[PDB]
C-alpha cells in the first residue's frame, strides 16, 4: 500500500505552502478577491480545472483567470479542502456548496453534500430540496426528495415553495402511486390552488395536469371554477375539458389503504435464525401480515406513533461479536411504504426498553436503564423532529424502573409501580401528582381521551385503575373476566376511538389462546369484541411489544406460516 | 350588581388561578379554556371578560402586554 506517512507529510507540506503563497503561479480573481493556489491541487480534486489548464487554449499559459458566476466563501472552503482534506459543512451553505461543486465538477465533495442532503431532508424543506434536486441532475436525492416530498407533502400540501415548481415535476409528484392521502379530493384542491398561482402560465398546463387525476373529480365541483378563472372567450378549453374525460378511467389511490393496525415488535421468530420477528394483526382483515426485522436484530427497544402516523424505535441492544449483548443509542425510523428502517440521528445515551412518547412533535424517552447511573440516573431526553437533534429536558425527580408513560392533555405522564410525576412541556418541571394504592409493575398504560388506564401489573393479572386527569385520583372500575388458574397477557391500547384489550392467557398444560375485548367506558365491562382464531395467529412470546397505528396491506405481505 | 361583581371576581380569581400553570395565548386561545371551566357557571359573556383581561396590564403579576403578545410574563 502507499505509504500513509509519506502522504500526510505531502499533504500538510503542501498546505503549508498553500498558507505562505511560496509556488503558487495561477491565482482565481473571483468578485475582486485574489485566491493564489496551485494547478495540481485544483487537478486533483476538481474536473473542470484539469480542463482548465490542460486543454490548450488561452487560460494555458494566462495566470489570471476571471472565474465568474461563483462565491468567494464556496470557493475558499473548496480550496481548503482540497488543500486539506477538511469539508466543514453547516446546515446553511450547502446549496451554494453544491452548486459551485457542480461548477467545478468536484465528485469528492459533491457526494460529500449528497450525503450530508440525504441526511438532511426533512418536512420544512423537502419541496426545496426537491427543486434543487431538479434544477441539478441528482437521482438519489431526487427519489429520496420524490418519496418524502410525496408523504409529508400530501400529509401537508401547505408549503410555499410548492407554488414555484416546473410542470414536469408536478406531473410526476401527482400522478405517482406512493401519495398518502386520506382522500383523493385534498390532491385535487392543492392542484386547483397551484394552476389559480397564474391564470394564462397555467392554461396549457390545465389539459395535463387533469390528465393524471382520476376522472371522479373531473365531472364533479371545480370545473365551474376553473371557467369563472378562465381566460375571456377562450372556447379552446371549455368545449376541450367538456368532452375530454372519456379516458382515465377511475382507478384508487395508494394513500386510502391506510387501516388501523396492532404493531408488534419482538415476537417469536418462527425460524430459530433470527431471535425475534416483528409481526403485525389486522383488526379488519383478519390476517396477520410480516413487518420487516428491527435494524441489525434490535432487542430490547420501544414504539411511538405521533399523531401523524410515523413509527420510531429508540434504544436497544445489539449481540456483541451463550449470552453476549451489548446497548447501542441508535435510533431509526420506520418507512411505512418501503417496508425498511430508515437510519436516524442516535440518541446520547445509550437505553434498554425505553419509553418513547410523542407530544408537541418531540419524542420523549423516559428512562430506560441508562449507561451512566449517575446521581441523575433518572435524566430524559427529547428529539427534534424538526431540526433532527436531541436536547435534553428536566429530570425525573424519582429513580424508577420498569415504567411505562403516555401522553395526555399536551403533558407526559410516566407512571410506576405507585407513584406518578406529570411533566410541564412549556415550563419544563416536574409536578406531583396522585398516588396508587396498589404496588404493581410490569404493565402498560393507554391513553384514551382524557384519562389513563393501567390495567394489570404484578405475571400480570386483571387489575385496572382508571385516572383522571381533571380529577387527579385513582379509581377502580372493575376486573377483566378470564379464565381460572391462567397467566393472561394484558396489552393496552385504543382502537376505534374506544379502549380495548390486547390480552393473550395460557392454561395448565395448553397452548397459548388470542382473544381482544372491548371495555365499556360507561358500563365499566369488557365486551367481546372479537375473538382472535388461532389458525392465523401463532404464540408471539412474552417480551413483545403493541402499539396502535396505520399501516399499508399493499406495500406489506402475508407472513407464509402454518396456522 | 351584586352577583354581577360576583362574576367579575370569579372570572378574576380562575384566571389568575389556572393561567400560572398553563400556556399563553396570542388572541383568543385561553379565553375558549377560561369560558370552558366557567360553561357549568354561567354565560362567558365575552365583551364583560374581554373588557376585563386588558385592564390587569397597569401593572405587575401577568400584566399580559397587549401589543407583545407573544410571550407572557410566567413570574409572580
Amino acid at each position: 500500500q502507499i505509504n500513509t506517512e509519506y502522504a500526510v507529510s505531502l499533504l500538510e507540506q503542501l498546505k503549508l505552502f498553500y498558507e505562505q503563497q511560496l509556488f503558487t503561479d495561477i491565482v482565481l480573481i473571483v468578485e475582486g478577491t485574489e485566491f493564489p493556489c496551485h494547478k495540481m491541487v485544483l487537478a486533483t480534486c476538481s474536473s473542470y480545472f484539469r480542463a482548465m489548464f490542460m486543454s490548450g487554449l488561452s487560460e494555458s499559459k494566462q495566470t489570471h483567470v476571471h472565474l465568474r458566476n461563483v462565491d468567494a466563501a464556496t470557493l475558499q472552503i473548496i480550496i481548503t479542502y482540497a488543500y486539506t482534506g477538511n469539508l466543514a459543512m453547516n446546515d446553511s451553505t450547502v446549496e451554494q456548496l453544491y452548486e459551485t461543486a457542480c461548477f467545478l465538477q468536484v465528485e469528492d465533495v459533491l457526494q460529500r453534500c449528497r450525503e450530508y442532503l440525504i441526511k438532511k431532508i426533512n418536512a420544512e424543506n423537502c419541496v426545496r430540496l426537491l427543486s434543487f434536486a431538479d434544477l441539478f441532475s441528482c437521482e438519489e436525492l431526487k427519489q429520496s426528495a420524490k418519496r418524502m416530498v410525496e408523504h409529508k407533502f400530501t400529509a401537508v400540501y401547505h408549503q410555499d415553495a410548492f407554488m414555484q415548481l416546473s410542470h414536469d415535476l408536478l406531473i410526476d409528484i401527482l400522478s405517482s402511486d406512493n401519495l398518502n392521502v386520506e382522500k383523493e379530493e385534498t390532491v385535487r384542491e392543492a392542484a386547483m390552488l397551484w394552476l389559480e398561482y397564474n391564470t394564462e402560465s397555467r392554461s396549457q398546463y390545465l389539459s395535463s395536469v387533469l390528465s393524471q387525476i382520476r376522472i371522479d373529480a373531473l365531472s364533479e365541483v371545480t370545473q365551474r371554477a376553473w371557467f369563472q378563472g378562465l381566460p375571456p372567450n377562450d372556447k379552446s378549453v371549455v368545449v376541450q375539458g367538456l368532452y375530454k374525460s372519456m379516458p382515465k378511467f377511475f382507478k384508487p389511490r395508494l394513500g386510502m389503504t391506510k387501516e388501523e393496525m396492532m404493531i408488534f415488535i419482538e415476537a417469536s421468530s418462527e425460524n430459530p435464525c433470527s431471535l425475534y420477528s416483528s409481526v403485525c394483526y389486522s383488526p379488519q382483515a383478519e390476517k396477520v401480515y410480516k413487518l420487516c426485522s428491527p435494524p441489525a436484530d434490535l432487542h430490547k427497544v420501544g414504539t411511538v406513533v405521533t399523531p401523524d402516523n410515523d413509527i420510531y424505535i429508540a434504544g436497544g441492544q445489539v449481540p456483541l461479536k451463550q449470552t453476549a449483548f451489548r446497548t447501542v443509542n441508535c435510533f431509526y425510523w420506520f418507512d411505512a411504504q418501503q417496508n425498511t428502517w430508515f437510519p436516524k440521528t442516535p440518541m446520547l445515551f445509550v437505553r434498554i426498553k425505553p419509553s418513547l412518547v410523542c407530544c408537541e412533535g418531540y419524542i420523549y424517552a423516559i428512562g430506560g436503564d441508562s449507561v451512566g447511573g449517575e446521581l441523575n440516573r433518572r435524566t430524559v431526553e427529547r428529539y427534534d423532529t424538526e431540526k433532527d437533534e436531541w436536547t435534553m429536558v428536566s429530570p425525573l425527580p424519582c429513580a424508577w424502573q420498569w415504567s411505562a408513560a403516555v401522553v395526555v392533555h399536551d403533558c407526559i405522564y410516566v407512571m410506576t409501580l405507585n407513584l406518578m410525576y406529570c411533566y410541564f412541556p412549556r415550563s419544563d418541571s416536574w409536578v406531583e401528582m396522585a398516588m396508587r394504592q396498589t404496588s404493581r409493575s410490569f404493565a402498560s398504560a393507554a391513553a384514551f381521551g382524557d384519562k389513563i388506564f393501567y390495567i394489570g401489573g404484578l405475571g400480570s393479572s386483571v387489575t385496572v385503575e382508571i385516572y383522571d386527569v381533571n380529577k387527579n385520583e385513582w379509581k377502580m372500575a372493575a376486573n377483566i373476566p378470564a379464565k381460572r388458574y391462567s397467566d393472561p397477557c394484558v396489552r393496552a391500547v385504543v382502537i376505534s376511538n374506544s379502549l380495548c384489550v390486547f390480552m393473550r392467557e395460557t392454561h395448565l398444560n395448553e397452548r397459548a389462546k388470542y382473544v381482544t375485548y372491548q371495555y365499556d367506558l360507561e358500563l365499566d365491562r369488557w365486551s367481546l369484541r372479537q375473538h382472535i382464531s388461532e389458525r392465523v395467529l401463532w404464540d408471539l412470546g412474552r417480551d413483545f411489544r403493541c402499539t396502535v397505528g396505520k399501516l399499508y396491506p399493499s406495500c406489506l405481505e402475508e407472513s407464509p406460516w402454518k396456522p | 350588581q351584586k352577583v354581577d361583581d360576583d362574576r367579575k371576581h370569579e372570572i378574576e380569581a380562575a384566571i389568575v388561578r389556572i393561567m400560572k400553570s398553563r400556556k399563553k395565548m396570542q388572541h383568543n386561545v385561553l379565553v375558549a379554556e377560561v369560558t370552558q371551566q366557567l360553561k357549568a357557571r354561567f354565560l362567558p359573556s365575552p365583551v364583560v371578560i374581554k373588557k376585563r383581561i386588558e385592564g390587569l396590564i397597569e401593572r405587575e403579576y401577568l400584566a399580559r402586554t397587549p401589543e407583545d403578545r407573544k410571550v407572557y410574563t410566567y413570574v409572580a
